[PDB]
Order: C-alpha cells, then structure tokens, then sequence
RNA sequence: AUAGGAUAGCGCAUUCGGUCGAAUUCUUCUCUGCGGGAUUCCUUUGUAAUUGCACAAGGUGAAAUUUUGGGCAACAGCAGGUCUGUGAUGCUCCUCAAUGUUCUGGGCGACACGCGCACUACAAUGUCAGUGAGAACAAGAAAAACGAUCGAACCUACUUGAUCAAAAGAGUGGGGAAACCCCGGAAUCACAUAGACCCACUUGGGACCGAGGAUUGCAAUUAUUGGUCGCGCAACGAGGAAUGUCUCGUAGGCGCAGCUCAUCAAACUGUGCCGAUUACGUCCCU
C-alpha cells in the first residue's frame, strides 16, 4: 500500500479534524428571480383573458401564464372555458399539451 | 457574401489526428466571369466527397499543399 | 393402445441412433407411428470464474451441458413393443416406456 | 481483407491441373466439381476454393500462369 | 359454392413474429391483434402500419379480410413486424390469384418506398459479454 | 377552476401554530403540519367533505376548525386505527395520532427515554451515531 | 389510388426545396407520414443524409440520459411543434424546418501548428444545423414555464429568418467572426 | 359521419371500439344505475402497495370495476393473480433500483365480487372468473353505445 | 360526447382461447439432427496491373467482406496471484489449560477522515392517479433418513381471507418442467386521460429518525426482510482541476431470470425491450 513517507498519527489526526466541511461549491449557481403567479383569477385578470387573450396568433397555456401572470394550471383551465364557448379553436391537442388560435373574423 | 465552390477532388487527409481535408475546388460562376472555370486548393473541416458544394466566401487564399 | 417412447442422451450422435433404429425396427413390425418428434435442446449452463484465487482480470468459464430429447408415440402391445426395445443401445441414451391413456 | 492462404491457393493450383477439363468459367458450377473431388473438413474452404479455380482459369484463358502445369 | 380463396405470410421484426391471414371477403377489414386498425395507439405506430396500405392504394385490399397476429418484442417491433405481414400478405394473394404483370406493380411499388416492407430487417440484439456490462461497454477502469 | 379571489383570500393560514401557505392545494397545503402527510391530509379533507381542488387560502374560520379537530382526534372520525403514527404509545398504551409540536416533543421524550435506561439505541442517539445498523464508514461525512 | 405521404397528416413535401445551393444534396425532403422509420442509416459513411430531415430532428431530441431512445415522444413532440411554428410564421413548418436546417451553421470555422481558417463541408453544416438547435432549445426549457415544443419551435422559426435570437445563429456567428480574424 | 356505420357493417363487440371509452362508459352506468356493492375500504386503501399515494378519482372503484370486466372479457378463466399483472406498476424504493410488483389482489378480489352481486362474472367452472351471457351481451351492448357516441 | 379534430374499408356484416362444444384438413408461425447458403461471386472504359497479389464503389442477395459475436490460441518469460479449493505438496511451527476439534459470546459491520466502483437524484423531453398494448433467457421437490413401491419438502395457479387496509395466514389443484406456472399481461412506452400539480428545494429528492404489526430462523439487540402511518425545514438546482467506456440493434435507457440464498442484491452472469449523436479518419497524446 501507499504509506506515506514521515506521515505522523499527529498527522493523520491533525488532516481528518481540519478535512470537515470547507472545500466546496464548483460550480456558479447563478440564481433566479422568483416567479410570482396568481393561483386564483382576479377580476381584472379574467377580463383580460376573456377580451385580449383571444386574437392572438398562438395560444397556449405557458404563453397566457406569461402574461397574466398566474399560474399555468389556472391559464389551462381559462382556456378550455374559452373553447367551450367556441371563442378560440384548439389546433393542437394531446394530455400533456394544447394549442389553441384565435378564430377567423 | 459567399461563392459556391464544387470540389473537384480530394487531395487527402491534413495534419495530425485527420480531421481536415485537403481538396481541390473548381468555381462555380456563370460563363464569361473572372471566376469562371478558376480551380483553388482549399481545407474543408468535416466529412466530405468528391462532388461536394461548400460556400467559399473568400476565393483569394489558397491552401498550402500537403 | 398407445405407447409412447422417449428418448434422452448427452450426445447428438447417439441420441438419433436410437430414434432411428427404434423407427426402423417398427416400420419392420408394421405398426402404426407418430412421427419422432424433437422435443427442443435444453443447455444447462455453469459459468465460473477461471482463476483459483481471485487474481488479475476477472475472466470467467462457460460450460455448457445440450440434453436431446425425442418421442415416439406408437399403437402396438407391450409384448410387440419390448421386441422393437430388446437391442442393445449405445452407452449415456436411456430410453423410457410409458403408456397414454 | 479478402486474400486466399497458401492452402486455399495449393489445393485449388492442384484441382486446375487434375481437372482442368471440367472446369469453366463460373464458380456454381466449378465449386460442385470441387464438392466431390475434393476431401475437407469445411465448406467454406471448399467455397474459397471454387472461388480461386475459377480465378486461374480465367488467368488460363489470357495466357500461360506460373504455377499451372498442364502437359 | 365458392371456392375459398386464402394465403398466410409473416413478419420477422427483431423478436416479434406477426402472421397475417388474408382472404376475400364481402368487405374489407384488417384487425392486428383483433383491434381495428383506425383503434391502433399510438398514431405515429397506426400511420406505419396504415403505410402497407397507402403505398399501393387502397383498392388493392378491396375484398380482402386481413387477421394479423402478433407475438413477441415489443410495441414498435410488433408494428414493424405487422406492417410487413400485411405488405407481404397482399404481394402473396396477388401471387396466388392474380396475374403476374400485378403484383409486380405492387412489389416495384413496396420496395421504392420501403425494402423493410417486404424484406425482413437482419439485426438482432448482440449477447452480453463478461467483464462487460453489455455487448459493448467495459468495466470501468481505475489506474490510482 | 374558473372561481374569482375571495376578499377574505389568506396567503399564510395559521392551522395548530404553523402557518400554511394559502397558494396550495388543500391536501397538500395540510401536509405542511408535523404529522399529517399527504396520505392523512387527504383522509383530513374527506372526513372534513371539503373539495380537495380548492386552495387552502379559501378555507374559512369554521373549516379550519373542522379539520383541525380531525387532525387532533382522527379515530374518533372513523380513521382507523392503522392510519396514525403512535398505535400503543410505549408509556400510555393508548392509540393517538402527533401533531405539530406533539411530534417534536413526543420524540424528545423517546430519545431521553431510551438514554436513560442505557440501551444501545440510546447510546448511538446520544452519540449522533447510526441506530438501524448502517455502516457508518465512508457515510455521513457532512 | 396511391397518395403522396403528408407529415402528420397535415403537411404536404410537394415543392420543398432548399434556398441554398450547397446543401442540396445533403438535406432530404422525402415525403413521410411520421418521423419514426427502423432504417440502418450509420452502415454507409453519407447514408445519413439521405434520411427525412423530420426524422434527423426526431433522433436529435433523443439526449441525456432521460431521453435517450424515446422516438415515439419525439415524434409527439415534433408534432406539436409544426403547429406551433405554422401559428407563429404561417408558412409551411417543412419549409421553416429546411430554412432553418440550411441557416443554422456556420460556413468556416477554425481548427488547430498554429490556428487556421476552414471552410466547412456540406455534410458537417446540416449535422450541426440539427444539432444546435435541439441544443438551444433543450438548454432553453430546462427550467422553464415553456413548454419543449414551444421553446423548440421559437427556435426553429428564429433560424430560419436568420435573426440571433435563435441558439444556432448566435453560436453561428460567432463562429464565422472567429474563423474571419483566423485567416 | 363519424358515428355512421362503415358500410355493409352492423353493430359492435368489445375490441371494436376503444378501450379508454368502454371503461369510461361503464364506470359511469355503474354510478346510474347504483346498484353496484362499493366496499367502503376503497374511500382510505389504496389500490396496490406499490402506488405510494391513493388513487387521485374519486370513482377509481368504478373506473375498476369496468376495467376488471373488460380484462374478464379477453381472458375468461382469470384470477385475482392474473388481474394483479395487469395492474401492477414500478415501485420506487428510494436510493435503490426500483422493481415491477403486482397489484394487491384485494382490491381485484373485491371488484370481482361486486361485479358477482351485479350478475355479470360467473365463478369458472375448474378456476378462474368468467364472463356470464349477460355480462358478454353487457359488454357488446355498451360497446355499440360508445361507437353510436351515446356515452350513456 | 359536457368543445369532439385527424386517421383504412364502400356471392356472403362482425365478434365469442369458458361455448372449457363437435368434425375435417393442413404445416403459413413454433420445435430440430443433419444439410444448403457467401466467395471478392458479378460489373466499372474506377485505383492498381505494366505478371500478379489485391483494393474502392455498385449489383445479386436474408446476409457483401475474418458475414456478426464469442471460444481456442504459439515460443519465451514474470521470483505476478494462489501453501484461505482439495486426501495438491517439501521444509519448518504448535501438538492434550493445543496453532488440532467442538461449544457459548463477541468480532469481521466498529468512525474526526482519504480513495476505487455502484445506486438515487437534482425535475415539466417531469412527478403523481388512472387506462391500454405488450418480451426473452431461465429455475422449480430428498438419502441405506422418517412415516404407510408412494408421500413431504421445491415452484407455483385458483379460491378464501373479505359481513371491509397492506403484508399476511389458510384450503384445493397442477408441475420432474415445450405438459403446471403460461395465451409467460416486465418496465422503458402509449393515451384526444378534454385528470391534479405550474418553476418552487415545490406534489422534485427520499437520506435520517418514531410508533404499530407480520414473516424467515435454534437465535433478529448492532433496526434480517417486507408492509402501515408519520419525519422530510438531509444534502442535492447539473458538479473545479481531472478522468472511464464506446462505431449499429451499438451507446444510453428499461426491466426480467439465474447465482450467492432458511431470510437478505445498490453485485455479478445472462436475457430481451425502446433505441440514437458522431467518424468511416489519424499518428498530435498513450
Ligand atoms: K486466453
Ligand atoms: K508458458
Ligand atoms: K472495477
Ligand atoms: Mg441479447
Ligand atoms: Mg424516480
Ligand atoms: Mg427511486
Ligand atoms: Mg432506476
Ligand atoms: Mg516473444
Ligand atoms: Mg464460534
Ligand atoms: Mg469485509
Ligand atoms: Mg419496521
Ligand atoms: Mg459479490
Ligand atoms: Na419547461
Ligand atoms: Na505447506
Ligand atoms: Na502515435
């Protein structure tokens, strides 16, 4: 085996009580803002969705969450509502992802 | 901005590990211009055959040969 | 009254020795046979290291051991059927007599 | 790598001078000539062989090949 | 009485082999498994079989009922297996009750598109070596 | 869910001293208790007959004391008896289900108790050891 | 009675050309119905370039370790982003694809003794043209409200105008101005 | 259009119509109809040991029940132990590899008796669970009714 | 369809491995002991040839270059490993309070720490809760013992437990293994599931710990192993210098069996499933 040369049991224990915690962290982070999204629509908010949401070229329910600024599960459910009443059609569509347009005058 | 070269053909692998090709190229310009029928050696980086296109967008250098 | 005969052996070579000559010796006594019917080869594998101590690059040892089955199935009696049987087989081919119902 | 040994290219230099009569042009033909006048233990060599033979005679044909002794 | 008129074919996808049964019946109807084929899940594996189809036309499965079953691999290599047992089955029904001058149409047709349509794909899973994790990949080696 | 923001909408519920985040799910905002998880606060809020898909910031006053009191007494909810986290409690012998500060001061209670007697599970607790019969070579390490 | 195949369904192969010269020979428009064919496409050195170019952008969306051999989520993902960039561009989602293909890697680049310019060969411009785009907009969704899909089909669509907001030009870029300072 | 039948084509057997839509079909005639024994162990249990969390529909039982028919339908003669295959999943066992385990034959012990008291499965003669001719006519009957698009 | 798009059908309409129904015919799939088949075989106004040995592209083809993957593998050695495999062994050591051999208990696991190799992760190309379709290699029970030549050990299926959790516990039947398991319902995977979550150390991640209960064993404390509810405020948000393996059904991913095994796989040995990027080179590094 590998024993040191003129390695100590001072020294071996002197390098185990200083080998606690200290050399860390290699990489940068580079943290982010926090995202601040409603759960629940306000009256504002559902205005908004119900008037300029539609008569956008593409919509989907991670666009419309970026610019109500709620939460995407509430954004989905606003735009199945908006469907139901044939305001936007739904182009796209599987369980995990939608797409929806605007209609046609 | 770029000019379409053809490559007539391949001259062989450049410099160590082989990741460069040396080839021969013919200008591909309309009859009657100043490129017109003009051969240059060039290095290409990637695979690459004989009647092989690469956008040039400089013809004045030339290639030491190896 | 069926019986069936089944066939076992180590060996490939012997195994179908038998068969055949179990398939001639009948097709001599006229009795009626459902075809020798391969039945598939089953390998018996033991894979173990090569070393005797667990030195070096760990290198292993397959051994294979292939066991031939075969079956014929043939309307005869048991005394016409022990006359197809009593010949001498060749050594490792041990043939068993069994009756269907 | 495609090169036929030196017991590929003896056996079949042998054949060409015993049977240099029936053999011809094509492998198919020349390598069922080398199935029953031909001892071995694989078919592959007895294949590489019929490949060869066939080699030689189209060498024949162009002209004299070191090696061939026809009398 | 009329003569019955059936051919069977298989395909040979990696581990899954899929025998089509196809013959002339009053209308058409191709079932994998005994599900229709507008029921296969999911869309991009119906549209790759739905492709034996498409490629010729679908006139030329006019009165035929085809019963692919599949047994064996797994979802994507049934499908394979049983688009080339419906390509094949066609080719060979055409063999046997049609004239040669078809089906030769049909074969030119098949192959342009895809050669896997009609002729089986050779590979097969490559065994496990010892001293490797798999047919490949070797152990990790560790020098200090 | 398509429902406007109550006036009365609380982004911090306070539920037996801790606070809630009012931003989640019901189910999942009542696991932020010492001792209820995600499969108690679902049992919570069917004993309670609350919506499970509503947040937690639109309980009012009387529901959380509903479901505060099926936290604090689940068995006499019919919550079965395998459901809770001290079936025969070591000292009473009577089933009961920790919460909040219960677990924290119950688990205190069971490290002092092992440490007294002197068993070999208290003596690893008092020493910050391994008590399930880990190595502790080559783990912790912090 | 034959049909000619539509991706998806939905989008037509009929007239998709390629606005470059170079590359024409290396991107294939073959009509297909899905991106998913079982064909031995590595046996030959340039076979490659003759597979469908939805399918070369299926293969590089199978990276890392979670999504190492998932061809069918791939095709599903391929498929949401063709309507996607049919919304945002209105054209045909095969023709921004062949667009975007044919604008997304640089003409030079450098190599190596002493740093030397190099021109790069048609093969390599459409490997890393689907490459660097499945990069971008897999680095782009990591973390993200965005869906894969959506960010993949900003991606595609920004390519192939040509602007830098896209992955593949802002590397491309900089790889030219490099390559130009290397002559 | 879409519900028209196909042409020299009349009605339609299980397997003819997606399996999503049966089941979907039949939970909800099961809810209707209410004459279905639902055991009040579903309302805490969960469905297999494997799931970590219990099942997030509230007629899971329902959903259940339809699928243990259908599975009836394709494999008569199947048990408690053939029906835990099918519903079995992968478990996650924490910082180790995670295993397929089989679904907890209780919960399929229970929807075979429900679907017992309802008169559609007949304990098989020599083992297993078997559809009965009114289970099989249940079966085909509702299959229609999907295609038709009535969905109850 | 509660919003319901796309996707084959245009002489006899489809289903029904419990309808455990009969009869007839056959070898398309499957089983397999010997065979066949592929070799530079065929063609370039190709390279080379200035004889040749060959090579490169294409063709034929299931397969196109050691067909693919393995096994075997010379002669010279190493003071490499093994005296912990043997009733392989020379010399030497202990030899009746033994360095023999049994039995009891403990230890091999002990933790300021450093290193090799794995496992699980850091999430939305996701986690949960449902539903669908779906492999392959394999393993299964006992004596010159014990009971009346079989019968019990071994593996399972079905039912029950169940007039109410899991894990259990029981009863019946089958299998000496192409016969039962088994139509082998593996997990990746799929779902137009109109399902929940919505970017946060969060329903990510399960380390750590508490209480109940069952099973294996002569014995579970230093938790043997499952299952239930709690803890999750334990790090971990992609990893510095460095560094491993790999060319096509391959890497990576995903399970399954055998093996150790009374009980216990983060192991190895195989097995199949989903399945790519890149190169078709070079001698810069080793
Ligand atoms: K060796
Ligand atoms: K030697
Ligand atoms: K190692
Ligand atoms: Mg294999
Ligand atoms: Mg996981
Ligand atoms: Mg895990
Ligand atoms: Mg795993
Ligand atoms: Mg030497
Ligand atoms: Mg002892
Ligand atoms: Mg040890
Ligand atoms: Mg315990
Ligand atoms: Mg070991
Ligand atoms: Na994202
Ligand atoms: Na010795
Ligand atoms: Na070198």
């Amino acid at each position: 085996p590998p024993k040191a040369g003129q390695t100590k049991k001072a020294k071996m224990e002197a390098a185990n009580k200083g080998a606690k915690k200290t050399t860390k962290k290699w990489s940068k982070g580079q943290s982010r803002e926090a995202l601040q999204n409603a759960v629940m629509f306000d009256k504002e908010t559902y205005d908004k969705l119900r008037s300029e949401v539609p008569k956008y070229k593409l919509i989907t329910p991670s666009i419309i969450s970026d610019r109500l600024k709620i939460a995407v599960s509430i954004a989905a459910a606003g735009l199945k509502q908006l469907c139901r009443e044939k305001l936007i059609r739904l182009v796209s569509c599987s369980s995990k992802t939608r797409v929806y347009t605007r209609i046609v005058q | 901005q770029a000019q379409v070269g053809l490559i007539i053909k391949v001259l062989g692998r450049t410099g160590s590990r082989g990741n460069v090709t040396q080839v021969r190229v013919r200008l591909m310009a309309e009859a009657g211009s100043p490129d017109y029928n003009r051969t240059i050696v060039r290095n290409v980086k990637g695979p690459c055959k004989e009647n092989d296109m690469l956008s040039l967008m400089e013809t004045e250098r030339e290639a030491r040969r190896l | 009254q069926t019986v069936r005969l089944t066939i076992t052996s180590r060996n490939a070579k012997a195994v179908e020795s038998v068969t055949s000559q179990l398939l001639t010796r009948a097709r001599d006594e006229k009795v009626t046979i459902h075809g020798p019917v391969r039945l598939p080869t089953r390998t018996l594998k033991i894979t173990t290291r090569k070393t005797p101590c667990g030195n070096g690059t760990n290198t292993w040892d397959t051994f294979e051991l292939k066991i031939y089955k075969r079956i014929i199935d043939l309307h005869a009696p048991t005394e016409q059927v022990k006359k197809i049987t009593s010949f001498t087989m060749e050594s490792g081919v041990d043939v068993s007599i069994t009756i269907l119902d | 790598g495609k090169i036929r040994t030196k017991t590929v290219k003896r056996a079949s230099r042998q054949v060409v001078e015993k049977y240099y009569s029936k053999l011809n042009f094509d492998f198919y033909q020349n390598k069922r000539v080398i199935m029953d006048v031909t001892i071995a233990e694989s078919k592959k060599l007895k294949n590489k062989i019929a490949g060869y033979t066939t080699h030689i005679m189209k060498r024949l044909a162009r002209g004299p090949v070191r090696g061939i002794s026809l009398k | 009485s009329y003569a019955l008129k059936q051919v069977q074919t298989f395909g040979k996808k990696k581990t899954a082999i899929a025998v089509a049964t196809v013959t002339k019946a009053a209308q058409c109807n191709i079932k994998v498994n005994g599900v229709p084929l507008q029921q296969i899940l999911p869309d991009t594996l119906r549209a790759k079989i739905m492709e034996a189809i498409t490629v010729v036309g679908s006139k030329y499965y006019s009165r035929l009922r085809i019963d692919v079953a599949v047994h064996g691999g797994g979802q994507v290599s049934q499908a394979y297996a049983a688009r080339q047992a419906i390509a094949k089955g066609l080719i060979a029904f055409f063999q046997k009750y049609h004239n040669e001058v078809e089906k030769a149409a049909l074969k030119d047709k098949f192959l342009a598109y895809d050669k896997f349509l009609l002729i089986a794909d050779p590979r097969r899973c490559e065994p496990k070596k010892w001293g490797r994790h798999s047919a490949r990949t070797r152990f990790t080696k560790s020098y200090r | 869910s398509l429902t406007l923001i109550p006036d009365h909408f609380q982004h911090i519920v306070r539920l037996l001293n801790t606070n809630v985040e009012g931003k989640r799910k019901v189910p999942f905002a009542l696991r932020m208790v010492k001792g209820v998880g995600i499969r108690f606060a679902y049992l919570v809020c069917k004993k309670a007959g609350i919506d499970v898909e509503r947040r937690a910031g639109t309980l009012t006053a009387e529901e959380l004391e509903k479901i505060a009191e099926i936290i604090a007494d689940p068995a006499k909810f019919k919550i079965p008896d395998w459901f809770l986290n001290r079936q025969r409690d070591p000292k009473t012998g009577k089933t009961e289900h920790l919460s909040s500060s219960m677990v924290d001061t119950r688990l205190r209670d069971d490290l002092e108790r092992l440490k007294k007697m002197r068993a070999h599970r208290g003596v690893r607790h008092a020493y910050g050891l391994r008590v399930r019969g880990q190595h502790t070579c080559t783990s912790g390490r912090h | 009675s034959s049909k000619t195949p539509k991706l998806f369904n939905k989008w037509s192969f009929e007239g998709l050309e390629t606005s470059e010269l170079a590359l024409r020979d290396h991107i294939s428009t073959t009509a297909a119905y899905v991106p998913h064919t079982s064909g031995r496409w590595q046996k030959r050195r340039f076979y490659k370039a003759r597979m469908p170019i939805v399918e070369r952008l299926a293969n590089g969306l199978m990276f890392k370790g979670r999504g190492n051999g998932r061809k069918l989520q791939a095709a599903r993902l391929l498929k949401h982003t063709l309507e996607i960039i049919h919304l945002l561009t209105d054209e045909n989602p095969l023709q921004v694809v062949v667009d975007a293909v044919s604008k997304g890697a640089p003409r030079e680049d450098s190599t190596r003794v002493r740093r030397q310019a190099v021109d790069v060969s048609p093969m390599r411009r459409v490997n890393e043209a689907i490459y660097q785009m499945c990069k971008g907009a897999r680095e782009a969704a990591f973390r993200n409200l965005k869906s894969m899909p959506e960010c993949l089909a900003d991606e595609i669509v920004n390519a192939s105008k040509g602007s830098s907001n896209s992955y593949a030009i802002k590397k491309k870029d900089e790889v030219e101005r490099v390559a130009k300072a290397n002559r | 259009n879409k519900i028209h039948r196909i042409g020299k084509r009349k009605g339609a057997t299980l397997k003819d119509v997606s399996a999503w839509r049966w089941i979907k079909t039949a939970a909800r005639h099961f809810k209707q109809e209410g004459k279905i024994f639902v055991p009040n162990c579903t309302e805490i249990m969960k469905s297999s040991h494997g799931r970590e969390r219990a099942p997030q529909n509230p007629d899971w039982y329902y959903i259940r029940c339809a699928a243990v028919l259908r599975a009836i339908y394709l494999r008569p003669g199947v048990g408690y132990g053939g029906l835990s295959k099918r519903f079995g999943n992968k478990k996650n066992y924490g910082s180790r590899p995670e295993h397929t385990v089989t679904s907890s034959t209780g919960p399929l012990h229970w929807a075979c008796k429900s679907l017992t008291k309802l008169g559609l499965v007949e304990p098989g003669a020599q083992s297993g669970q078997r559809l009965t001719r009114k289970g099989h006519k249940f079966a085909d009957s509702l299959a229609f009714q999907v295609q038709i698009r009535k969905f109850g």
